């Protein structure tokens, strides 16, 4: 062959903390089908948003958004429990086919997006430009989420084991790692990643019985 | 890997 029909960037959707997740790389050769299972952000969500994004940034707001939609009918359950297939699909006529199927409730929603939507020739030369240019800027933004994400795990799978826990925790153990989860908490709003991992280790130096007992 |  003297062509090839290759994207010219990453394609991929929003995950929690608005970091792009790529499903398609960068310079892939079409046609082209990548699916990817995702999971619930909280306790009993009942609905997943899908946003579609182009580019090269780590940021979903640097990216281009292609559209997004919803998936509904996700029946009650613990965050991270429900399995959410998406599919990215690239025919040969260069048409982006995205799916979000709930492997539980069968339920599936689609967006179709035209070969011609997303960034021009030029657009994308500035978007790899911009993605190399601010490159040490997006590593931390990504270690921040990754710590937000961790710190977000810890609380929650914390306050999960006090309840399991019930009297068997120590009334000063528990004063202790309440007083940790509230500062965690308010440390997880912020943007400073010292002082969510501030808060996540003395979490940890208080949390040393509720561990054993979690057993 | 998970969506909000």
């Amino acid at each position: 062959v003297l062509l090839l029909d290759v994207t010219p960037l990453s394609l991929g959707i929003e995950t929690m903390g608005g970091v792009m997740t790529t499903l398609i790389a960068k310079n892939t050769t079409i046609p082209t089908k990548h699916s990817q299972v995702f999971s619930t952000a909280e306790d009993n969500q009942s609905a997943v948003t899908i946003h579609v994004l182009q580019g090269e940034r780590k940021r979903a707001a640097d990216n281009k958004s292609l559209g997004q939609f919803n998936l509904d009918g996700i029946n009650p359950a613990p965050r991270g429990m429900p399995q959410i297939e998406v599919t990215f699909d690239i025919d040969a006529d260069g048409i982006l086919h995205v799916s979000a199927k709930d492997k539980n409730s069968g339920k599936e929603q689609k967006i179709t997006i035209k070969a011609s939507s997303g960034l021009n020739e030029d657009e994308i030369q500035k978007m790899v430009r911009d993605a190399e240019a601010n490159a040490e800027a997006d590593r931390k933004f990504e270690e921040l989420v990754q710590t937000r994400n961790q710190g977000d795990h810890l609380l929650h799978s914390t306050r999960k084991q006090v309840e399991e826990a019930g009297d068997k925790l120590p009334a000063d153990d528990k004063t202790a790692i309440e007083s940790a989860l509230t500062a965690l908490e308010t440390a997880l709003k912020g943007e400073d990643k010292a002082a969510i991992e501030a808060k996540m280790q003395e979490l940890a130096q208080v949390s040393q019985k509720l561990m054993e007992i979690a057993q | 890997p998970l969506l909000g």
